[PDB]
């Protein structure tokens, strides 16, 4: 689907994503347990290389 | 059920059943260079020396 929802990023795995290494984008996504943000942290840390 | 004492019994289990075995990196390279019925999935998820 068109990815206008933030849950659509958790739905797909084709369109990959990254962020600048700030703790607001990395540490805040790591903790502060939201399930779609858990998916975001899982795809960021699993594709950290 | 999925806990394997050895390496090659896991090789027979991934060869026979609907089972996925986890090896580190180099034995994966050895069995993919050796056996043409097996393949690896994804990238290296850690950096063990």
């Amino acid at each position: 689907s068109p990815i206008d929802s933030a849950d659509d990023l958790a739905k797909q795995t084709k369109i990959e994503y990254g962020a600048v290494e700030d703790g607001a984008t990395m540490t805040f996504f790591k903790k502060s347990k939201i399930s779609t943000y858990d998916k975001m942290w899982a795809f960021m840390s699993s594709r950290r290389q | 059920s999925v806990l394997v004492k050895s390496n090659e019994e896991g090789i027979q289990r991934v060869l026979t059943s609907d089972y996925a075995f986890l090896m580190e990196s180099t034995t994966i390279e050895f069995v993919t260079q050796r056996n043409c019925n097996l393949t690896q999935i994804g990238g290296l998820i850690d950096s063990k020396g």
